[PDB]
This record gives structure tokens, C-alpha cells and sequence, in this order.
């Protein structure tokens, strides 16, 4: 499983730039598809989604009518068509994969990033309550995450996923629907909590582990993201 | 003279089962009051086969099942939905035995290409591929059981039941003895042992840490088609195409009662129990499935509704629904 | 050769301690009842209970 | 006079309850049975609604020759014409394409399972329908009611000239309901038959050599129902057109003779196709 | 009411339907024929001529009709048990060996192979799962049949059989024997064709035959049987 | 087919034995 | 190979320019002077234009025959293949309204009157373009560009079964123009003549049999260049779907000498109706 | 009315052109 | 009419001397 992003570099403003990322080592036609931005200093912020077959899209609405997504089965490649660009747009653009099955851990293989430069129903509001928190190796440690609205589904489910961004690195699953692990993660984080409450604990801190943390709602397009809670030595 | 010794020692064995016996089941039995009449109605029907059906298993989360088409297919369902989770196209077409794994991470299928392949459902990749192919069985497949994720028991039609390790890719296990093809098997709870059933009319108890026949249980007229434990682990349900059922104990090692009646003289094509065990539930090829109250000797249902032979009938692991496939291709849940 | 196996696996068929049927048909009774009310077939199970549900 | 009126109105009476109760009873089995899963069992649902309605627009002729008026309406008038039209011509066209389709099964094996599918007959049905619109809508546009005599009356309006788009339309009936079916249904059976004596199973054996002689005996039975039946309306139309004649009793009673037999297709088709089909007659029996 | 991933795994479920029909459609053109024979029929000669463990699938195209033919010989399992699984099948194409009836198995009890032949076409023609199922029969070694019935005559095996050597007389004399087994000759036609070494005259009478079954089976379908 | 071709037809006994009845 | 090729494609390079020409010309004489105050000049007028139409699609067939392949694009294939088929039903039954016109201004005089003005004859030009629309559109859209061995190809393709389809659009092209005009133009012409050796002016004397004679010859003209043109393509397209026939240099030279003569009859359908028209000459003889 | 049909039938064939 | 029609192409030699002219 790999993927890679091209079309880079500096855009003036009021140009158009398309991006092509090139998926290998899986079955390409079906996964769905993202492109999530990352502003320089600040969080993350979705962007736009394909379904697999190409038979829903989605995109944000800052971005509505501006972006154009495609994608090309038999190349295995996803093409991002920007027409119009403006100054908010210098950010870095990450492709995610992600499949929706019964059991299923969407969101769980994330790209590598490709940076752009230009310049040198109610929307449910993700509140990181805190900002930083200054840790120890050794102590458990809880994060804390809040929502705009009950993400608790008639069917049961709980729409809420949290991920780590190392410095410097892609950004990785860590929990899908609250409670289960993300394939590869090891167990010292755990996810509880309820409705409007969520709470990440992770027992016996290791190292590799300083990042900053994202909670994400999954419950109704479009997708709103955290602030982004931050962890340090 | 051996063959003499052998009517000897089998008389012995008999006289030793009538002695033992004492009061008869039906008679302490009589005495409980019966079930009634127990109506369930279909909450779910599954299309998209296009084949007749030949194998069902139940995942031990009680919402996703594996079915098994002769079209080449295993189809696995969301059982709440109505969606397809997953469809796996086969190599060999006729198929007539799939399994699907406690964990769930894996599902096995067998047939007449006399393999039983091994399926990964959780790859990165994510298209199920084949993991594991286990050749040398003689004769074609009949039934496959997981009992972890690197061990299975097969049965094949060469009269053998072999067990087998999944990640060496070799047999472990080899049991002989049957004269018939071995058409099922069926697994205890603490899997120690499994018995199957053959075409000689004859079930064995089989140790699976041993590797030898603990205990042989005769008495039907015609070749055994079903076979299934009782959910204690200590009793076992046989059927068989001479249109009748037997209960058979293990600690007893005879035959308890006898499940029959006069209008239907067609086979019983598979078995099973609910989760107390008081309901015995049997697809029959009068195109119905007969829920028999076990301990009564008597009807408590009939499901109709199916327009071929009835074929593979599963009751879920936390007994909320039965779940029967037929060869008119449809899936039918019933409650 | 076949033969002795197989007079050898009937005798050690019949060294087995065969427990009294009655016993064996009181702990299936006790095993029946006790496990009779979990079941859901034998005894019905409310609709919002239930998760097999009609769908408009 | 009287008698002439009363064996009129009897005989498109039972013309009308016949049909009617034929086609309705033929969807009844197919809708609550068969449920339409092969082709032929979509073919015969088509036939049984254009029956239907061809049938259910005959009572409102039947008053209109006995008020000698027309006090329905313009709008329920353009209906009414058009619907006939349309559904004739449905229902010619859907006999000439399970003709086609027999043709192909029998004659054409390989051709046959790629032609008979349900998508294909869909398909093939949508564009009869559509091609019967074709005349519906002109006939609908055109037909008006023009007060003569006292009495209205319910009829096709023709620019000018009249008798030049009024004959273009009668000639052009003429050919694509008389002309070209009879070819088609002809020329399709006899090679069929053909096909069916070159048939090696069929041959040798005398039950087998019987079941060939019923079969023969039913295609030829549906060719010359439906000559029999659709040749004199269109013939008489045609001698009418062509020669003016002075009007008669007679005159009048070979006129809706013709017209009840031209209907009298549309009323037996359910008797000739459906229940004598072999799958209709099982499900019949079992229920 | 449906949540988002609800949603996807409902067009997940539309998309296997929508492939399922497809593999569905392209199975139901696929003309699917059974052999069945003896070891020494020549099932690996004349399956070679035509396409040029357990199951064998030999997949062949003729006057673009797609042909699957199951070999099922190698399975030493009692046939009662999975011979249903065939029920669907256009044709069975059944081959014997017209010089089976001087080789003899080395028993104690001298049998003849071409009597144990007859009870397998017995078998398999009497079967209840087999009543409107065309059967291909196929006598092979003609040649050979024909060199033997001139050097022994057919008396020594079955004395019903007496009339003067000639290949011409026994061959037909054991083709009715063949066809006198069937017991249902209504709604069972059983087609004999002498084998030989010509691939454009086996395949064109093998597509003739499905060419027939094609036939009956579009009449039952429209009704007219 | 023909039941709507322009004919000049008269009324009917039968209709006026209806009406009067 | 080469003398072939210089060959058929000097053939079609002739008769391209003679039927441009030609069209052109007689296009030019009518709007020029004629005015097309008279119903007949109307017809001749639709016919030159749909001729022109027809002839101006035969360069681009040039081209695809000596590249081998198609270069321009698949818009303009579907614009090329959409007027070929468009203008030759077009031309066709222009031809078949010309020679209606002619039948009713003989036999019928009275209703001629009627019938023969500027607005009936621009109702039923209207109506006979519709009528080539309805051909003309699924032509526009089924046909495309197919990439076969290395080679851009403007063809038609046709939905699955791409035979049932195929065949039924080559039936229906083959009945339609050659089936039905054929019997029209030779029924309504034959009774022409029939009708004609009765007037009194045309017998009776030496010099009016001369012009009867003219007439009856240009008649004979018209409908023999018309069948002998006609004919041979359409025979030839039978042939070839029905029987099969190994690829010659004698085929490909008869097939494209079908396809010429087929362009011919409308390239010479300008010189028969409009120069040897007595109306014309005049024009020419004033001018 | 032969003799004006005879009349009608030359112009009509007069505008035509065939004469 | 008949150009359309699918039949099998094959290059010319007067294309060939175009091209090389
Ligand atoms: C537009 C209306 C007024 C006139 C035309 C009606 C047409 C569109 C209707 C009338 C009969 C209808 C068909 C009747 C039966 C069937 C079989 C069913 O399994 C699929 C739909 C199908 C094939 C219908 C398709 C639509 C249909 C052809
Ligand atoms: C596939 C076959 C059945 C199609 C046949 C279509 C024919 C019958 C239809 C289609 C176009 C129709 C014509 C359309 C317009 C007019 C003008 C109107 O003032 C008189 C009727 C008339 C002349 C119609 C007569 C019937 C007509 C010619
Ligand atoms: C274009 C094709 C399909 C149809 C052509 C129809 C033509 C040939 C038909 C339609 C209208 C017909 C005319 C209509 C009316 C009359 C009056 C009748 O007393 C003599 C024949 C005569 C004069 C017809 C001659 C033939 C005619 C012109
Ligand atoms: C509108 C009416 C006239 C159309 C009638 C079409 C009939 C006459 C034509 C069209 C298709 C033709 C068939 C097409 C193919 C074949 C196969 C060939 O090996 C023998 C002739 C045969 C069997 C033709 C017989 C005649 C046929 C059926
Ligand atoms: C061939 C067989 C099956 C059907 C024959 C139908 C036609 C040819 C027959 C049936 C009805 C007949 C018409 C009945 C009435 C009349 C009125 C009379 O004053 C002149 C003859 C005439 C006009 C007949 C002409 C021929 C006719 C139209
Ligand atoms: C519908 C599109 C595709 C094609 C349109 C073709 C028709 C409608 C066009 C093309 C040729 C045109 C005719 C050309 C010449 C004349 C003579 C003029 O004094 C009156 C208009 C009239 C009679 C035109 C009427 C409209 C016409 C018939
Ligand atoms: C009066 C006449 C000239 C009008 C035209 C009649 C004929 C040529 C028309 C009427 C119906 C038309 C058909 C209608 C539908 C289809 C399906 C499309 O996928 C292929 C073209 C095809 C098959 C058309 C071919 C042309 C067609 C057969
Ligand atoms: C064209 C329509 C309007 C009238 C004629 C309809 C029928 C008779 C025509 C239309 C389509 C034709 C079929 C089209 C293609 C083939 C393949 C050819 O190898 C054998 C004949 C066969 C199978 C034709 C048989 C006759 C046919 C079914
Ligand atoms: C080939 C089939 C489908 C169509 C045949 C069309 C032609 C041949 C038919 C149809 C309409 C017919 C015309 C209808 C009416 C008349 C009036 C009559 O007093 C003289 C003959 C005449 C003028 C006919 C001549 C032949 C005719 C033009
Ligand atoms: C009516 C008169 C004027 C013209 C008649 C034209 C027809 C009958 C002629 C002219 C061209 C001829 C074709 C020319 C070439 C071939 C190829 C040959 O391998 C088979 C015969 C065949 C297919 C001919 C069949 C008959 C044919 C189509």
C-alpha cells in the first residue's frame, strides 16, 4: 500500500494547478477517496471525498464549485482539477483511502503531503478544549474532546475517530468508532466517553508517541475536524 | 474366528446398552408440559445468487453470515441490512461445504475440486484473496470447521476426516475407520472432540488431541446427512435419509429418542439447535423446515415458504434467528 | 492385520464407564430449563428488542 | 330495425364482456403468480393490456350507435380515438414481435439466448409502445366533435385537402396493420414449421410425431385467426373508400360485423395465447 | 435516518449486485455438458481432439458458443452422493469403448467389461435427477472393433448375438442394445456417433446435438411442449 | 376500427323504448 | 493496387463535381430567376438541395477509402453520417411526391385544383424533411469512431444484440427506400400513361403523337434510371448480410461502383427534372 | 365539363412542364 | 451510403506517394 502526490510548487493567485496522486500495492477501484489540507500553523481541514465507482461526491463547502475531483480506475490515479485559487489555499494536501464496510477502519492509510504555496443540516462544531498539555514518559495521560451534536447513531454506533500527527510525519489512525483499535496500533490508547463527552487515555507513555492529536466526527457530510491537541517533553 | 470374536464382542456391547437402560426418556419426559405451537415469521430475505444454495455458517457475532452458490461465489451478509459485506469469486464452481471462523478473520470453502481453500478477510489490500489451499484429501469435501484461526477439520469423501494447520499447509490428523463417505461433522464447545456422521448409518466420537474413536454410535437405516451437538456438549443430533432423527448421548452411548412421523417419508437435509436446546430445528426435502420439540417427541412448527429443496439451516450463536437457504436461491431469516 | 485394529478399537469402546441414562436425562432437563428463559425462539422477544425489525 | 339494434348491441356486448373479462383474468395470473420473470410472460401482459383497453373503448362506440350523438366531450372523444388506435396497433405489432421472437428460438439457437432475455423484450415492448404513440398523437390532435344534423359527432378533423391526408391516413393503416404483419407472422411460422419438420427429436417417434402435429395444428390455428379476423374490416374500408355504395340494412350489419370481428381478435387472443401456453396451464392446475 | 457509511455500504452492496448480475449473465450463456465413461473410454483423446485431480473443466469455443465440459472420472467417491450437484446440466456426453468386450478384469469371476459398461449407462439413464437429459453416446476404436469382430466373432461373450461377422451388423446390433436400455425414450433422446480421428466431425455432431437441446429447451420455455 | 368513420346514422327504436320505459 | 485506386477514386471524384454542379446550377437558376412562385419549382428546388446535401458527404467517403482510416473526428462523422442517411430518404421521397404530384394533376383535375397550390406542396415538403428526421436522429447518435488495429474507423454502433438492431435498421432502410417508392413511382406513373393514351389532345394527329410519344419516353427515362440506379446497391447489401463472400479486388471494385451509381441517380436527377423541363428551357431560351 | 377537364388536365401537364 | 459500412481497409498506394511526394 503506497501513495504519492504530485503537482507542487508555487501558483499565482487567480491560476489553475492540477494535482495527480498515484496509488500502488492495492485494489485502487475500491476504496474511496479524500484530499484533507493542513494550513502551515495550524489543524487539519477535509476538503473533498469520491466514492469508489465514482457514484457520490462530496466536497466542503468553502471549496464548493472551485475544486473538481476525478479519478482513473485502470491508472489507479486521483486527479484534483483547481481553477481560481485564492490566498487561504496555500496548505498541504494529503490523499486518504478509506473503505465502508460493516467492520470496516476507514481513514486508516494516509499520503505523504503535497504543499501548495500562493502567497509567501447545522455544521457540528469540534472543540479542543486545551491546547497544549506538558507530559512525562511514563504517565497516563488524558485528552478530552467535545461535539456541537450527539454523535450517537439510532443504529448504535458512535462517529468519532481519533488520530496522531507525529512532527514531520503523515498522520496515522488510531481509533475508529470510539472503542476500536486501528490495525497496527498498539494498546496503551484507549477511547471512552459518551455523547457531547469524549476522552482519550493512554496509559503507559512511551516515546514516538508526542504528536498532536485530532477528533473527528463522521457522522453527516461535511466532515469538521478538532483543533488539535498537542503533546511535549 | 476374528470375525466371529468381533459379532462377539459387538453382542457384548449390545447387551451391555439394553442392561444399562432402565426408564425411557420419552417416559420421564411425558411428565413437562409442551411447548405449544411456536410461530416465526421472516424478518429478512437475501437475493443476488442466481444459483442454488449449498452452504450457510454463522458468525459468532451473530449479524454477519457466509453463503455458497453454484455460481462460484461466497457471498458474506450483513444480516441487519440486508447489504453485501463481501463477495468472493471461487475457483472451482461446485462447491458444498464453507466455514466461517470464530475470529472472523478467515473463511473456508470446499467442494468437489476436493480442496479446501482458506480465505483472509482482513488484508490490507483489501480484496480477499486465497490465503491457504490444502490439498490432499482423496475424495470430495463435505464439511469444513473452523476451531481457531490455524486449525480446521475436514471431512471428505474419500470415508477420512483430517486436521489440518492452516500456516504449515499440512495435515496434522488423519482419521480412518468410516466404510461410507463422511457427509458432516460438528464441533463441541470446548472442541476437545468432534463427532461425525457417514454412509455406513453409523456416527464416531473423535478426540482431537488423540487421534482415535472414543465412542460409536449405530442405529440408523440409511445414510446420515446432518449431524449437530447439543449445546451442553453432551448429546447429539442425527439425521438421515430414512426419514427420522435420532438423539444420541454420549456419557449414555445410546440412542435417547426418535424423531418421526407417518406423513413425511422424504430425507432430512441438515440440523440444528436452539440456544436452550428445546427446539430441534430440520430442513426436509418436503420442501419445509420442522421445528420438533425435543423434549416432547412432537411438532412445534413448520417454516414454509421455500420453493426448491431446502439445503443448509443455521440457528445464530445467540439464538435471535434461524437462518435457511434453499435451491431456489433465496436466503430467508426467520423469528 | 486390519482386523485386530479393529478388534482392538471395539474392545476399547466397550471399556468405557457408562453413567446411569437417568442421570444423564436430569442434567439435560436442568440444563433445558435452567437455559429455557435466555433463549429467544422459545420465548418471544419485544419488537424494540429485537434487532430484526420491519423497515417502510 | 328493432331486431337489427338488439342483435347489434348483443353481439358488441358480448364481444366487450368476453375481452374484458379474458384479459383481466390472464393479468391476474400473470401479476399474482408468474410475477413476470421470462420474456413470453411479458409479451402475453402486453397483449392483455392492449386486449384490455382496445376492448374497454368498444361500450362507448356501442352507445354512440345507438344515441346516434356523441355527449361525452371533445376531450374524452380525442381519448377515446386515440387509445383505439394506439392499442390496435400495440396489439398487432406485440403479435408480430412474439412471432419474431419464436422465430429466432426455434430457427436461430445460438442467436436465441443473447435475443431472449428480459432486458432485450423490455426493451423491444418500450419501443412498440413508442412506436405506437407515434400515430396516437396526431390521431388525438386531429380528432374533434362537429355538430351535423342535430347530432354531434365524434371524429377525425382533416386540413385541407380532406381527402388527401384522410385517404394517407387510411392507406397507411392499412399497410402497417395489414400488409406487413401478415408477412411477417407468415413468413416467420412457415420457416418455423420448416425448422420444427428439420427437427431430428420430433421426427420418428409417433407421440413425438403427434406433439409436432399439435403444434403445427396451433400455429396454423393462430395464423388464420388472426387473417380471418383483421382481413375483412380493412378490406371493407378499402372497397369503401374506393366505391360509394348506397346505404342498406345490410349495408349497416356488415359494417359492424366487420368491426365485432375485427375486435373478436382482441377478445380471443387471452384463449389462444395464455391459456393454451403450457406454464399458464400448469399454473392453472396447481391452483 | 441512514447514517453516511450506511449510505456507502449501501452503494458498496449495489455495486456486488450489479457485478453478481453480470457473472450471472455471462454463467447463463455458458453451455455446461457432463462426461462420463470409463477409465479406457479415450476421454483424454477425444477431449484433446475437441480442444483443438477431482473436477476437470476443459473450456472450448465452437461457432461462438462457450463449452464447459466436467470430468469427473477421477473421483473414486460413491456417485449416489454427489451426482444432484449436475442436476443443471444441458448434456451428458457418455463414452465407451466398442473393444471393451474381449478385455476381461483380472478377478476370479471372468466378467466382461462391456456388460459393466451397460449397467453404468443403466445407472446413469435410470437416474432421477437425469430425465429430460440428452445423452451423447460415443463407441469408440472403431478401427479396432472392426479388425476384431473379423478376427473373433461376437458369440464367444453374449450368445444372444448370432449373426454372420461384420462390422457393419454388430456395430448397429450394439447400438440398439444401447438405446433398448433406455427406459424413457419420450423425454430422453439419446444420440450415437461412431468416434473417429476427424476433429471437425465429432464437435459439429456434439454441437448438433446441443443445437437439439437448445431447441427443446426454447419451445418448453415458450410454452408450446 | 371503423366504428368512428363518418356514417349518418339514425336513431333506434330500442333507444326510444328505453327512453319511454 | 494502384491503377484500383486511381480508379475508383477518380470515379468518385467525377461524380462528386458533376452532381455539385449540377445542384448548384439548378439551385441558382430557381432562386435567380424562377422565384419559386409554383408548387412544382418548390419540389425541384427541395430536390436540388437534398441532392447537394447527399453529394456533399462523398469527398469525406474519398477520403476514409484512400486513408483507410478516419482523421476528422467523431463530431463530424456523426454530422457526415447523419446527412448521407438523412438526404437520401430525403431525395427519395421527393421523388415519390413529384410523381404523386404528377399522377393527381393527370387522373384527377378537379381535385388537382385543390391539391396543386404553393402552401400544400410547402406542408407536404415540411412533412417529408420530418419524416427523414425521424431516420436522420438515431443515425446521428449511434454513430461514432471505434479504434480497430491502429485504425480510426466511423461507423455505427449498434446496442446489445448488435445484429437484431443492425439487421432491422438495414430491413427497414432497404423496405422503405427501395420497396415502397419503386411500386409508387411505377404504379402511379403506369396509370399516368394508362390515363394519358385516353385524352383526346394528346391522339389524334401525327405531331401530338410525336409529343405523347416524348412524354411516355421521359416518363420511361425517369423510371429506369431510377430502378437501374437504385437496385444494385441495396441488392448487393442483401446479399452481402445474408451470404458471406471472400474478400476480392472485384468486390471492393463492385462495391464502390454500387456506391457510386447510388450517388449517380441523385447527380442526375437535376439534369431529368429541371434541364429537359420545358419551363426551364425557356428561361434558358429568353437568357 | 370533358372539354374543361381536357383543359385543366393540358394546363396542369403545361405547368408541369411536359408539354 | 455504403461507405460506412464495416468492411476491412487497407492503405492505398496513392497515400503512400502523397506522403512521399
Ligand atoms: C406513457 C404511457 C401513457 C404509454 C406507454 C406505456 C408504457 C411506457 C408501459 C405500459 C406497459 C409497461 C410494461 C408492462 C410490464 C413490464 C414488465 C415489468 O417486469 C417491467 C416493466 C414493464 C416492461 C413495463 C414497462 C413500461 C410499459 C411498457
Ligand atoms: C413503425 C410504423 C408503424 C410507423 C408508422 C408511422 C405512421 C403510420 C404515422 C407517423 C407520422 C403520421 C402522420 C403525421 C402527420 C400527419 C398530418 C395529419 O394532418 C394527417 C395524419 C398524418 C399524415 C399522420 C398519419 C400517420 C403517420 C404517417
Ligand atoms: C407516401 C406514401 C406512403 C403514401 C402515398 C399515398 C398516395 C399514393 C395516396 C394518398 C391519397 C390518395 C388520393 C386520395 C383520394 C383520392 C380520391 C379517390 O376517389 C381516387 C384516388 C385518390 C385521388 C387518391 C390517389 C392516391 C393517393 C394520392
Ligand atoms: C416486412 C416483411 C416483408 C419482412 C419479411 C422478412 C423476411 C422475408 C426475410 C428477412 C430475414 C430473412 C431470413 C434471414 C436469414 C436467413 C438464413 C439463410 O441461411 C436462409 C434465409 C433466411 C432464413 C432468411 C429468410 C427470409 C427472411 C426471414
Ligand atoms: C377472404 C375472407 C377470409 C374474408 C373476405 C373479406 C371481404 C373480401 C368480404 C367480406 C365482406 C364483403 C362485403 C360485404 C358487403 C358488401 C356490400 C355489397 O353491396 C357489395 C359487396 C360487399 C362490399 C362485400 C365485398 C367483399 C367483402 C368485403
Ligand atoms: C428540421 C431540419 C433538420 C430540416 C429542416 C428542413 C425544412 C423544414 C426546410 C428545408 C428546405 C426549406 C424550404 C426551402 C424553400 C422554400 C420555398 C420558399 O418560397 C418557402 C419556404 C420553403 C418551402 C422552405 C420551407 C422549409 C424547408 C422545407
Ligand atoms: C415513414 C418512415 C420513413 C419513417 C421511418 C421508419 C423507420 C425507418 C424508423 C421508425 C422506427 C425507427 C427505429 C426506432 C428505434 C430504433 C432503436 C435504436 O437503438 C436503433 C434505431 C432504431 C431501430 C430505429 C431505426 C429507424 C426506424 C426503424
Ligand atoms: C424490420 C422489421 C420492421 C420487420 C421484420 C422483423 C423481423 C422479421 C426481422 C427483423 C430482425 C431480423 C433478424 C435480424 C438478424 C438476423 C441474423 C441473421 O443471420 C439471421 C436472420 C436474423 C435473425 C433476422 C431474422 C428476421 C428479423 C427478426
Ligand atoms: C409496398 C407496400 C408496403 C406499399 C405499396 C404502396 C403503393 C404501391 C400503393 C399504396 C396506395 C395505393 C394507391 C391507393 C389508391 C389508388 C386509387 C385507385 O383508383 C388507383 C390506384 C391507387 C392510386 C393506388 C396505387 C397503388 C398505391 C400507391
Ligand atoms: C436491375 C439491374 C439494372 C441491376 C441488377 C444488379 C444486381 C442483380 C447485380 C449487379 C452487381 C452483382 C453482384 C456483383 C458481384 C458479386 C460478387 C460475386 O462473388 C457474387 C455475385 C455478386 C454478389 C453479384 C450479385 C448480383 C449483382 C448484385
Amino acid at each position: 500500500v503506497q501513495l504519492v502526490e504530485s503537482g507542487g510548487g508555487l501558483v499565482q493567485p487567480g491560476g489553475s494547478r492540477k494535482l495527480s496522486c498515484s496509488a500502488s500495492g492495492f485494489a485502487f477501484s475500491s476504496f474511496g477517496m479524500h484530499w484533507v489540507r493542513q494550513a502551515p500553523e495550524k489543524g487539519l481541514e477535509w476538503v473533498a471525498y469520491i466514492s469508489s465507482g465514482s457514484g457520490t461526491i462530496y466536497y466542503a463547502d468553502t471549496v464548493k464549485g472551485r475544486f473538481t475531483i476525478s479519478r482513473d480506475d485502470p491508472k489507479n490515479t486521483l486527479f484534483l482539477q483547481m481553477t481560481s485559487l485564492r490566498s487561504e489555499d496555500t496548505a498541504m494536501y494529503y490523499c486518504v483511502r478509506s473503505i465502508y464496510y460493516y467492520g470496516s477502519s476507514p481513514f486508516d492509510f494516509w499520503g505523504q503531503g503535497t504543499t501548495l504555496t500562493v502567497s509567501a443540516s447545522a455544521d457540528i462544531v469540534m472543540t479542543q478544549a486545551t491546547s497544549s498539555v506538558p507530559v512525562t514518559p511514563g504517565e497516563s495521560v488524558s485528552i478530552s474532546c467535545r461535539s456541537s451534536k450527539s454523535l450517537l447513531h439510532s443504529n448504535g454506533n458512535t462517529y468519532l475517530y481519533w488520530f496522531l500527527q507525529r512532527p514531520g510525519q503523515s498522520p496515522q489512525l488510531l481509533i475508529y468508532r470510539m472503542s476500536n483499535l486501528a490495525s497496527g496500533v498498539p494498546d496503551r490508547f484507549s477511547g471512552s466517553g459518551s455523547g457531547t463527552a469524549f476522552t482519550l487515555t493512554i496509559s503507559r507513555l512511551e516515546a514516538e508517541d508526542v504528536g498532536v492529536y485530532y477528533c473527528m466526527q463522521h457522522l453527516e457530510y461535511p466532515l469538521t475536524f478538532g483543533a488539535g491537541t498537542k503533546l511535549e517533553l | 474366528q476374528l470375525r466371529q470374536e468381533a459379532e462377539q464382542l459387538k453382542n457384548q456391547i449390545r447387551d451391555a446398552r439394553k442392561a444399562c437402560a432402565d426408564a425411557t426418556l420419552s417416559q420421564i419426559t411425558n411428565n413437562i408440559d409442551p411447548v405449544g405451537r411456536i410461530q416465526m415469521r421472516t424478518r429478512r430475505t437475501l437475493r443476488g445468487h442466481l444459483a442454488k444454495i449449498y452452504a450457510m455458517h454463522w458468525g459468532t457475532d451473530s449479524r454477519l453470515l457466509v453463503s455458497a452458490s453454484q455460481d462460484g461465489k461466497l457471498i458474506i451478509w450483513d444480516s441487519y441490512t440486508t447489504n453485501k459485506v463481501h463477495a468472493i469469486p471461487l475457483r472451482s464452481s461446485w462447491v458444498m461445504t464453507c466455514a466461517y471462523a470464530p475470529s472472523g478473520n478467515y473463511v473456508a470453502c470446499g467442494g468437489l475440486d476436493n480442496i479446501c481453500s482458506i480465505y483472509n478477510l482482513k488484508t490490507r489490500e483489501g480484496n480477499v484473496r486465497v490465503s491457504r489451499e490444502l490439498a490432499g484429501h482423496t475424495g470430495y469435501l463435505s464439511c469444513c470447521r473452523f476451531l481457531d484461526d490455524n486449525q480446521i477439520v475436514t471431512s471428505s469423501g474419500d470415508t477420512t476426516c483430517a486436521l489440518w494447520d492452516i500456516e504449515t499447509g499440512q495435515q496434522t490428523t488423519t482419521f480412518t475407520g468410516h466404510t461410507g463417505d463422511v457427509m458432516s461433522l460438528s464441533l463441541a464447545p470446548d472442541t476437545r472432540l468432534f463427532v461425525s456422521g457417514a454412509c455406513d448409518a453409523s456416527a464416531k466420537l473423535w478426540d482431537v488431541r488423540e487421534g482415535m474413536c472414543r465412542q460409536t454410535f449405530t442405529g440408523h437405516e440409511s445414510d446420515i446427512n446432518a449431524i449437530c451437538f447439543f449445546p451442553n456438549g453432551n448429546a447429539f443430533a442425527t439425521g438421515s435419509d430414512d426419514a427420522t432423527c435420532r438423539l444420541f448421548d454420549l456419557r449414555a452411548d445410546q440412542e435417547l429418542m426418535t424423531y418421526s412421523h407417518d406423513n413425511i417419508i422424504c430425507g432430512i437435509t441438515s440440523v440444528s439447535f436452539s440456544k436452550s436446546g428445546r427446539l430441534l430445528l430440520a430442513g426436509y426435502d418436503d420442501f419445509n423446515c420442522n421445528v420438533w420439540d425435543a423434549l416432547k417427541a412432537d411438532r412445534a412448527g413448520v417454516l414454509a415458504g421455500h420453493d426448491n429443496r431446502v439445503s443448509c439451516l443455521g440457528v445464530t450463536d445467540d439464538g435471535m434467528a434461524v437462518a435457511t437457504g434453499s435451491w431456489d436461491s433465496f436466503l430467508k431469516i426467520w423469528n | 492385520a486390519q482386523a485386530r485394529k479393529l478388534v482392538e478399537q471395539l474392545k476399547m469402546e466397550a471399556n468405557i464407564d457408562r453413567i446411569k441414562v437417568s442421570k444423564a436425562a436430569a442434567d439435560l432437563m436442568a440444563y433445558c430449563e435452567a437455559h429455557a428463559k435466555e433463549d429467544p425462539l422459545l420465548t418471544p422477544v419485544p419488537a424494540s428488542e429485537n434487532p430484526f425489525r420491519e423497515k417502510k | 330495425s328493432m331486431i337489427t339494434a338488439i342483435t347489434i348491441m348483443a353481439l358488441y356486448s358480448i364481444v366487450c364482456v368476453v375481452g374484458l373479462f379474458g384479459n383481466f383474468l390472464v393479468m391476474y395470473v400473470i401479476v399474482r403468480y408468474t410475477k413476470m420473470k421470462t420474456a413470453t410472460n411479458i409479451y402475453i401482459f402486453n397483449l392483455a393490456l392492449a386486449d384490455a383497453l382496445a376492448t374497454s373503448t368498444l361500450p362507448f362506440q356501442s352507445v354512440n350507435y345507438l344515441m346516434g350523438t356523441w355527449p361525452f366531450g371533445t376531450i374524452l372523444c380525442k381519448i377515446v380515438i386515440s387509445i383505439d388506435y394506439y392499442n390496435m396497433f400495440t396489439s398487432i405489432w406485440t403479435l408480430c414481435t412474439m412471432s419474431v421472437d419464436r422465430y429466432i428460438a426455434v430457427c436461430h439457437p445460438v442467436k436465441a439466448l443473447d435475443f431472449r432475455t428480459p432486458r432485450n423484450a423490455k426493451i423491444i415492448n418500450v419501443c412498440n409502445w413508442i412506436l405506437s404513440s407515434a400515430i396516437g398523437l396526431p390521431v388525438m390532435f386531429m380528432a374533434t366533435t362537429k355538430y351535423r344534423q342535430g347530432s354531434i359527432d365524434c371524429t377525425l378533423t382533416f386540413s385541407h385537402p380532406t381527402w388527401y391526408w384522410e385517404n394517407l391516413l387510411k392507406i397507411c393503416v392499412f399497410i402497417f396493420a395489414f400488409i406487413m404483419p401478415v408477412l411477417i407472422i407468415t413468413v416467420c411460422y412457415g420457416l418455423m414449421i420448416l425448422r420444427l419438420k428439420s427437427v431430428r427429436m420430433l421426427s420418428g417417434s409417433k407421440e413425438k410425431d403427434r406433439n409436432l402435429r399439435r403444434i403445427t395444428r396451433m400455429v396454423l390455428v393462430v395464423v388464420a385467426v388472426f387473417i380471418v379476423c383483421w382481413t375483412p374490416i380493412h378490406i371493407y374500408v378499402i372497397i369503401k373508400a374506393l366505391v360509394t355504395i348506397p346505404e342498406t340494412t345490410f349495408q349497416t350489419v356488415s359494417w359492424h360485423f366487420c368491426i365485432a370481428l375485427g375486435y373478436t381478435n382482441s377478445c380471443l387472443n387471452p384463449v389462444l395465447y395464455a391459456f393454451l401456453d403450457e406454464n399458464f396451464k400448469r399454473c392453472f392446475r396447481e391452483f | 435516518t441512514l447514517s453516511a457509511e450506511d449510505k456507502a455500504a449501501v452503494e458498496r452492496s449495489k455495486m456486488i449486485d450489479r457485478n453478481l448480475r453480470e457473472d450471472g449473465e455471462k454463467a447463463a450463456r455458458e453451455v455446461k455438458l457432463l462426461l462420463l465413461g470409463a477409465g479406457e473410454s479415450g476421454k483424454s483423446t477425444i477431449v484433446k481432439q475437441m480442444k483443438i485431480t477431482g473436477i476437470v473443466e476443459t473450456h472450448f469455443t465452437f461457432k461462438d458458443l462457450h463449452f464447459k465440459m466436467f470430468d469427473v472420472g477421477a473421483q473414486r467417491s460413491e456417485r449416489k452422493k454427489w451426482i444432484h450437484c449436475f442436476e443443471g446440466v444441458t448434456a451428458i456426453i457418455f463414452c465407451v469403448a466398442l473393444s471393451d468386450y474381449d478385455l476381461v478384469l483380472a478377478e476370479d469371476e471372468e466378467m466382461n467389461r462391456m456388460h459393466e459398461s451397460m449397467k453404468l449407462f443403466d445407472s446413469i439413464c435410470n437416474n432421477k435427477w437425469f430425465t429430460d437429459t440428452s445423452i451423447i453416446l460415443f463407441l469408440n476404436k472403431k478401427d479396432l472393433f472392426e479388425e476384431k469382430i473379423k478376427k473373433s466373432p461376437l458369440t464367444i461373450c453374449y450368445p444372444e448375438y448370432a449373426g454372420s461377422n461384420t462390422y457393419e451388423e454388430a456395430a448397429a446390433y450394439i447400438q440398439c442394445q444401447f438405446e433398448d436400455l433406455n427406459k424413457r425414450k419420450d423425454t430422453k433422446e439419446i444420440y450415437t456417433h461412431f468416434t473417429c480421428s476427424t476433429d471437425t466431425k465429432n464437435v459439429q455432431f456434439v454441437f448438433d446435438a446441443v443445437t437439439d437441446v437448445i431447441i427443446k429447451n426454447n419451445l418448453k420455455d415458450c410454452g408450446l411442449f | 376500427y371503423g366504428g368512428f368513420m363518418t356514417s349518418e346514422k339514425s336513431q333506434t327504436p330500442l333507444v326510444t323504448l328505453f327512453k319511454n320505459a
